[PDB]
C-alpha cells in the first residue's frame, strides 16, 4: 500500500484520508451488525420477544450506516483508481521522452511497454476491486472479535487469536508462491516480445524457415511460458491450503470457545445460536482474503513496473534558450568524446561549423557519423567534452528550445501508423497549408500524392511498411523540412532512392528559402554537390576537411574513398 | 463462433457443471446439520447427537472446500492446456497468412490476437459454467428449503433476489456496447505505446510528450474507460450492496421479529433463514460479476476464430534447377489499385538481373512476390519449372534467399542472427559468411565476440545491420539469391568488398539485384527497367544507355 501512496496525486489526498477513514468505519459497521444479533437473539427467544425491537432498531442504523459508507467508500475508490491512473500514465508518458536512450534495453523496453499496457480497466479499478474487499476481509474478523469483548472477554479473545492466524497465513502465503510467480511473469513478458518481433520480422523470418512454432523464437517463448504457467498453478496450491486451515484454525476456537461458555453456562443456548451465525460471518473472509491474494501479486508486480519507468534516469537538462530567434547558430564539437558502453565511439573530436552553410560528413560505416548528427541534436549526450549552439552548451538548454533548434531526417525513417499528412504534419502540426505543400514539393512527395490513389490520405502502416522505402523515405524528408529549426541534420536522406529523386531532394535541401546550418551524412558523391564544407569521419575521428574540390586535388582519403 | 472454438471442451465444461451442482449441495448440507444442531440445543437433546451433528458439518465443510479447491486446480489446468494448444494454433495459422495481413492489421493487433484473446477466454472457459450452475442450484435449493420452512419468511427474499436481478440486467445491458469497443481501444493503445517506444528519436526531435499522438489517445482511452467503468462499478457495488449477507439477515429479521412478536410465529422457525438464508447471496454475485467475462470471452472466442478462418497462401498439390520465370505477373496490395501489371521475366542461372527503376516502382514488391509472402493477382511464378504456389514453405525457401530492403534482426546473438536460416550452422560457417559480408572484424570487436545480443539499444549502424542479413544470406546458401537494395548503407569500400564476395559466392548461381546506385550494376547480364509496376525497357547498361530511355535519363541524373 506505501508504493500506492507514492502514486496517488499529492492533491488527492483528502480523498485518500477520507477513504481510510470509511473504509474503517464500513468495517466496523458489518463487524457490529454481526454481533448485535446475539442480543436480538437472546431478546427474540426469551419470554419478552419485544425487547427485540430495540435490537432491530440498532441493526437497521447500522445497516443503512453500512450501506451510505460502502456506496461512498466505492465512489472514492472509483476516484482514487482513475486519479492515481491518470497520473502515473500521465506522468510516465512525459518522462520516457527524456529519458536516456542507453536505458531501453530490450527488458527495460518491455517494462515500458508493459507498464502502459496497464492502461486499461484493470488497473483503474484496483482500489474498488482489490484494497476494498481485501481492507475489509483483513479487518472484519478483528472487528468482530473487538465488538465480542462487550458480549463476554474470553469469547472475543479466542476470536481475535483466529485473526493472529489470519495475518499469518497472509504473510506467509506471499512467500510461497513469489518465485513461480515471478518465473511465469517473466516468461510472459518474453512470450509478449516475441509476438512483436514475430509481426515485425514475418518477413525475414519466413525466409529462414523460423516462422513455425517448433522452429521459432515465439514458440520457444511459448512453451517456456506455458510450462511456466503450470508450475503457478501448482506452487498456489499451498497458498490456497494455508488460508483454509487457518479458517479451519479459527473455526475451532471460535466455535469451541463457544462451546466451553455454554456448557459452563457463562453464555446462554440462544446466545450460542447466534454466535453460529456470527461464526460464519467471522469466517467469510478467510475465504474473501484467499481470493484477493492472488491479485495482490499481480498489482504488485504491475506498480513495480510502473515505478520502473518513473525511476528511468532522464537527459541532464537547464534553462538556457538560444539568442537568435531563427538565426541559424553555429555548430561545433569542444573535444567531445562519446562511447556506447565501454566501446569508444568519439575520440577528441574537434570542429566548428559557420553558421546557415552546408556541411557534409563521410566516412566508413561505423566511423561514428550518424552519432555526431545524435550529439548536435541532443539525443546523446557527451561522455566528456561540449557541444556548443551558438556558443550555448547544448546540455544547458531548455528542453523546449533544444528541440525547437534542430530538425533530423534520420538514416531509418520511422513513420507513425497513420495517414500521410499526418507524418508531414508532425514537424509543425500549427504549419499553414501552403508550408505544408511547399515540404512535399521540396520532398518530391507530391509525385507520390498523384501516383498514390488517397493521396496524402494514404493510411501508412505500421513504420512506414505500407510504403516504399523511398517512398516513407521522402516523407521522413518532408517532415524535418517542414520544421522551421534552423539547424538541418540529413542522415542519408536518398539512400533509398533512385538518381532522379536523388538529384531533386538534393537540390530541395539546397533551395530550402530559409537559413539554416545544414549537416549532411551521405554515401554518395552526388548527395553532397552543395556542401560548403566536408568532415572525412573514420574510427570516429576527422581525418581531413575542406572544400570538395580542395579534398579531391589533395589526394587524400577523401579521394580515395570515391575512386 | 464460441461454440465451433470450445467445441473440444465439450466434455470438461459439462463436467465442472455437473461437478459443481454437487459441490454446492455438499456446500448447503452443513448448514442444514448446523439448523437440526440448533433445534436440538434448544430442546435440551443429549450432547452425544450435537457432537455427532457438529463434528458431521465441519466434515462436510472441509470436504466442500477440498472438493472445490480441486475442480478449480482441474478447470485451470484445462484452460491453460487449452489456451496454450490455441495459441500454437494462432502461431501455426500466422506462419502462413499473407504478409498484407500482417501489414494492414500490426503487431499490437497480433499481440492483443495471440495473448490477450487467449486470456479473454479464460472465464469462460473456467468459471463461467461453474458460477451459472452455483447460482442457478444454491438459491434454488435454498428457497424451496425455507418455503417449506416458513413461506412468510421466505417471500420477502424476493425482493433482494428480484432487486439483483434487474440491476444485473440493466447492468449488461449498459455494458454490453461498452465490452464491445474495448478491444478496439486495447488494441489502439497498444499499437500507440509500441509506435511511441520504437518511434522514440522522432517523438524527441518532432514535438516531445506534448505534441505526440500517444498523449491524445492515451486521454481518449482514459475518458472512455470512465465511461464505461463508472455506472458499471456503480451497479456493481449495488449489486453487492443487495446480496450481501448482511441485508439478507436484516431482511429476514425484518420480516420474522414482527411475526415471532406476535403469535404468527416459533423463533425456532427462524433457525433455518438466519443458517440458510444468508448463504446463496455470494453465489448470485458470482454470475453477476461473471455476466462481463462471458461477454468479453465470446468475443475474444468470436475474433480468434475468425482468425483461424482466415484465407491463407494454400500449398497446392499440383506438383532449369535454379530458374525463376514470371509469367505475365500482376498484383494488387489492394483490390483496384494495381502495383504489378503483367511483368515477364527469367532469371537464369549463371547470370545477374539488374532490376532497377523509379522508387515506388514495384521492386520490392516484385521480390516479395518472388518469395511468395502473397499470391500473385494473375500470371504465374516458378522457380525450377515448378509454380511457387504448388511449393511448400520449406521447398521454396531452400531454393530462393533474400536480403530485404530492411534489415531486419530479431532479438538474440549475432551467431543466431547470422545463422537464423540455419541454426545448426557451425561457429566456423557463421565467422566465414560474416567474413564474406566484411561484418567479422566488427563482431570481434565487440565485448562477447559473436555471443554478443542485438536487441534494443545494443544496436548497430545501418550499414553494419545490413551486412548482418547479407551474412545471413551468404550463410543460408540457395541456389538463387535476392537482393533488395543490398549495400543502400554501405560506403563505396564495403560494398566494393562485398559484392565482390557475393560475385565470387554465386559465380553459378541465379542472382536479383535491386540498386539505385546504377554504377554498382553495369556488369549484370540483364539489366530490367521497372516503372510504374511495368516493365519499360530491358538490355545491357550500354545498350540501355544507346536506348536514351528511362535508364538514360536515371544515369544522367546520377553524375
Ligand atoms: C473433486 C471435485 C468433484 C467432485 C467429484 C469427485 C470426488 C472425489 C473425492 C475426493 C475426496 C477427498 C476427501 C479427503 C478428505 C476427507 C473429507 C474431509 C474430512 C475432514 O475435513 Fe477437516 O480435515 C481436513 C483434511 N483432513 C485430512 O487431510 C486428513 C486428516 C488430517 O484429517 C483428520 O483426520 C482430522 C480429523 C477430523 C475429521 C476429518 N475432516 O475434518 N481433520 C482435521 O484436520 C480437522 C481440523 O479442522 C478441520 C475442519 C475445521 C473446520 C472446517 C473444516 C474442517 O474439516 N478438520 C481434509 C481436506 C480438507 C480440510 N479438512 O478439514
Ligand atoms: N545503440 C548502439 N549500441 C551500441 N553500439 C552502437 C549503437 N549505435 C551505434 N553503435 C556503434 O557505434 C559505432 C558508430 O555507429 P554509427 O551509428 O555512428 O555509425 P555510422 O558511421 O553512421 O555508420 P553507417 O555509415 O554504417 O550508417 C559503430 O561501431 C556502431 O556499432
Ligand atoms: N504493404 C503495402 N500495402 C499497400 N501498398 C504497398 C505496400 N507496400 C508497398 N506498397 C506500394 O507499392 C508500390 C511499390 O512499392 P515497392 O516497395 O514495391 O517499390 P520499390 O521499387 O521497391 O521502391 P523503393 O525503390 O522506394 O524501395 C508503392 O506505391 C507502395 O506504395
Ligand atoms: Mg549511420
Ligand atoms: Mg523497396
Ligand atoms: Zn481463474
Amino acid at each position: 500500500i506505501r508504493t500506492l501512496l507514492r502514486l496517488v496525486p499529492a492533491e488527492k489526498r483528502g480523498a485518500v484520508a477520507g477513504y481510510a477513514v470509511l473504509t474503517l468505519l464500513s468495517v466496523l459497521l458489518r463487524a457490529v451488525g454481526a454481533v448485535l444479533l446475539i442480543p436480538l437473539l437472546a431478546a427474540l427467544f426469551s419470554d419478552t420477544p419485544s425487547d427485540a425491537w430495540l435490537w432491530l432498531g440498532w441493526l437497521t442504523a447500522v445497516t443503512l450506516a453500512g450501506w451510505v459508507t460502502d456506496t461512498n467508500t466505492a465512489r472514492l475508490g472509483f476516484d482514487l483508481g482513475f486519479a492515481v491512473l491518470s497520473r502515473t500514465q500521465h506522468d510516465m508518458a512525459d518522462r520516457l521522452p527524456n529519458v536516456a536512450m542507453s536505458w531501453f534495453t530490450p527488458d527495460n523496453t518491455a517494462t515500458a511497454r508493459q507498464a502502459i499496457a496497464a492502461t486499461g480497466p484493470e488497473l483503474a479499478g484496483l482500489v474498488v476491486n482489490l484494497l476494498t474487499p481485501l481492507i475489509g476481509a483483513a479487518l472484519l474478523p478483528a472487528a468482530i472479535g473487538v465488538a465480542l469483548l462487550f458480549v463476554s472477554v474470553p469469547l472475543g479473545l479466542a476470536a481475535l487469536a483466529g485473526v493472529a492466524v489470519l495475518f499469518g497465513a497472509l504473510a506467509l502465503s506471499g512467500r510461497l508462491s513469489r518465485a513461480a510467480d515471478k518465473v511465469a511473469g517473466e516468461t510472459n513478458s518474453a512470450f509478449t516480445e516475441r509476438i512483436i518481433e514475430f509481426a515485425r520480422t514475418q518477413q525475414a523470418l519466413r525466409a529462414a524457415r523460423r516462422v513455425e512454432p517448433a522452429r521459432s523464437q515465439v514458440g520457444s517463448a511459448l512453451a517456456a511460458q506455458h510450462g511456466a504457467g503450470l508450475r503457478l498453478l501448482t506452487m498456489q496450491i499451498p497458498g490456497q491450503v494455508l488460508f483454509s486451515l487457518a479458517g479451519q484454525v479459527a473455526l475451532i476456537g471460535f466455535a469451541g470457545m463457544a462451546v466451553w461458555l455454554t456448557v459452563r453456562g457463562q453464555l446462554g443456548v440462544p446466545e450460542a445460536i447466534a454466535l453460529i451465525v456470527v461464526l460464519v460471518r467471522y469466517l467469510e473472509p478467510f475465504a474473501a482474503i484467499a481470493d484477493l491474494a492472488p491479485a495482490l501479486e499481480t498489482t504488485r508486480a504491475t506498480l513495480n513496473r510502473i515505478q520502473a519507468v518513473l525511476d528511468a534516469p532522464t537527459l541532464p537538462a537547464g534553462r538556457r534558450r538560444l539568442d537568435r530567434t531563427g538565426a541559424a547558430p553555429s555548430i561545433e564539437f569542444d573535444d567531445v568524446r562519446f562511447s556506447y558502453g565501454d566501446e569508444v565511439v568519439l575520440d577528441g573530436v574537434s570542429f566548428t561549423l559557420r553558421p546557415g552553410n552546408t556541411t557534409a560528413i563521410v566516412g566508413p560505416s561505423g566511423s561514428g557519423k550518424t552519432t555526431i548528427l545524435s550529439l548536435i541534436a541532443g539525443l546523446q549526450q557527451p561522455a566528456s567534452g561540449r557541444v556548443l549552439l551558438d556558443g550555448v552548451d547544448v546540455t544547458t538548454l531548455d528542453p523546449e528550445a533544444r528541440r525547437a533548434a534542430v530538425s533530423v531526417v534520420f538514416q531509418h525513417p520511422y513513420l507513425f501508423d497513420g495517414t500521410l499528412r499526418d507524418n508531414v504534419l508532425v514537424g509543425d502540426p500549427e504549419a499553414d497549408p501552403d508550408d505544408v505543400t511547399a515540404a512535399m514539393r521540396l520532398a518530391r512527395v507530391d509525385e507520390l500524392l498523384d501516383r498514390l490513389p488517397d493521396g496524402d490520405a494514404t493510411v501508412v502502416g505500421e513504420g512506414g511498411t505500407a510504403l516504399s522505402g523511398g517512398e516513407r523515405q521522402r516523407v521522413s524528408i518532408a517532415r524535418a523540412l517542414l520544421k522551421p529549426a534552423p539547424v538541418l541534420l540529413v542522415d542519408q536522406a536518398t539512400s533509398a532512392l533512385d538518381n532522379a529523386n536523388e538529384a531533386a531532394v538534393v537540390d530541395a535541401l539546397t533551395a530550402d528559402p530559409r537559413p539554416r546550418t545544414r549537416v549532411i551524412v551521405a554515401h554518395r558523391l552526388a548527395s553532397i554537390r552543395h556542401a560548403d564544407r566536408v568532415l572525412f569521419v573514420e574510427a570516429g575521428r576527422v581525418v581531413e576537411d575542406g572544400a570538395i574540390d580542395e579534398l579531391l586535388a589533395a589526394g587524400g582519403r577523401f579521394a580515395q574513398f570515391w575512386a | 463462433a464460441g461454440s465451433r472454438l470450445l467445441a473440444p471442451l465439450k466434455k470438461p465444461l459439462i463436467v465442472s457443471g455437473v461437478l459443481q451442482a454437487l459441490i454446492t449441495l455438499i456446500e448447503l448440507a452443513p448448514f442444514v446439520l448446523l439448523v437440526e444442531l440448533a433445534r436440538l440445543l434448544l430442546g435440551g437433546a443429549e450432547a452425544e447427537r450435537l457432537w455427532t451433528l457438529g463434528l458431521t458439518a465441519v466434515s462436510l465443510i472441509g470436504l466442500g472446500a477440498v472438493l472445490a479447491a480441486a475442480m478449480t486446480l482441474w478447470l485451470h489446468r484445462v484452460d491453460a492446456r487449452f489456451a496454450h494448444e490455441l495459441r500454437g494454433r494462432l502461431l501455426t495459422k500466422l506462419s502462413r497468412l499473407p504478409l498484407g495481413w500482417f501489414t494492414r492489421r500490426g503487431s499490437a493487433s497480433t499481440k492483443q490476437l495471440v495473448q490477450d484473446d487467449t486470456l479473454a477466454l479464460h472465464y469462460l472457459i473456467t468459471h463461467a459454467i461453474p458460477d451459472a450452475v452455483a447460482a442457478v442450484v444454491a438459491p434454488v435449493a435454498v428457497l424451496v428449503y425455507l418455503f417449506v420452512a416458513d413461506w412468510r419468511v421466505a417471500l420477502v427474499l424476493f425482493i433482494p433476489v428480484l432487486v439483483y436481478l434487474v440491476l444485473m440486467s440493466v447492468m449488461t445491458i449498459q455494458s454490453g456496447s461498452k465490452i464491445a469497443q474495448a478491444p478496439r481501444w486495447a488494441e489502439r493503445m497498444g499499437g500507440e505505446a509500441g509506435a511511441f517506444l520504437e518511434g522514440q528519436p522522432v517523438i524527441r526531435i518532432f514535438g516531445g510528450a506534448a505534441a505526440s499522438r500517444f498523449r491524445r489517445r492515451l486521454d481518449d482511452y482514459i475518458d472512455f474507460l470512465v465511461s464505461w467503468q463508472r455506472p458499471f462499478v456503480g451497479k456493481k457495488t449495488l449489486m453487492d450492496l443487495v446480496t450481501r449477507p448482511a441485508t439478507f439477515l436484516w431482511i429476514i429479521l425484518v420480516a420474522g421479529v414482527p411475526l415471532v412478536v406476535t403469535g404468527r410465529m416459533d423463533p425456532v422457525n427462524l433457525l433455518p433463514f438466519l443458517l440458510l438464508g444468508t448463504t446463496f447471496g455470494a453465489r448470485l454475485l458470482g454470475i453477476g460479476y461473471g455476466l462481463s467475462g462471458i461477454q468479453t470471452g465470446m468475443l475474444a472466442a468470436r475474433r480468434i476464430q475468425t482468425v483461424l478462418d482466415e484465407p491463407e497462401l494454400v500449398v497446392r498439390d499440383r506438383t532449369r534447377p535454379g530458374t525463376v520465370e514470371l509469367d505475365r505477373v500482376s498484383f494488387e496490395y489492394r483490390p483496384g489499385v494495381p502495383v504489378i501489371r503483367d511483368v515477364t521475366l527469367t532469371l537464369r542461372p549463371g547470370t545477374v538481373t539488374a532490376l532497377v527503376g523509379p522508387s515506388g516502382s514495384g521492386k520490392s514488391t516484385l521480390a516479395a512476390l518472388v518469395a511468395r509472402f502473397h499470391d500473385v493477382t494473375q500470371g504465374a511464378i516458378r522457380v525450377d519449372g515448378r509454380d511457387i504456389r504448388t511449393l511448400t514453405a520449406d521447398e521454396l525457401y531452400r531454393r530462393v534467399g533474400f536480403v530485404l530492403q530492411d534489415a531486419q534482426l530479431v532479438h538474440g546473438s549475432v551467431a543466431e542472427n547470422i545463422a537464423l536460416a540455419e541454426p545448426d550452422a557451425g561457429l566456423e560457417r557463421i565467422r566465414t559468411a560474416a567474413r564474406d559480408a566484411q561484418i567479422h572484424d566488427r563482431i570481434t570487436r565487440m565485448p562477447d565476440g559473436y555471443d554478443s545480443v542485438l536487441g534494443a539499444g545494443s544496436a548497430l549502424s545501418g550499414g553494419e545491420r545490413q551486412r548482418v542479413t547479407i551474412a545471413r544470406a551468404i550463410l543460408a546458401d540457395t541456389p538463387v539469391l535476392v537482393l533488395d537494395q543490398a549495400t543502400a548503407f554501405a560506403d563505396p569500400e564495403s560494398e566494393y568488398l562485398v559484392q565482390q564476395a557475393i560475385n565470387r559466392l554465386t559465380r553459378d548461381r541465379t542472382v536479383l539485384v535491386i540498386a539505385h546506385r546504377l554504377h554498382t550494376i553495369t556488369h549484370a547480364d540483364q539489366i530490367v527497367v521497372l516503372d510504374d509496376g511495368r516493365i519499360v525497357e530491358v538490355g545491357t547498361h550500354d545498350e540501355l544507355l544507346a536506348a536514351g530511355g528511362r535508364y538514360r535519363g536515371l544515369w544522367d541524373s546520377g553524375r
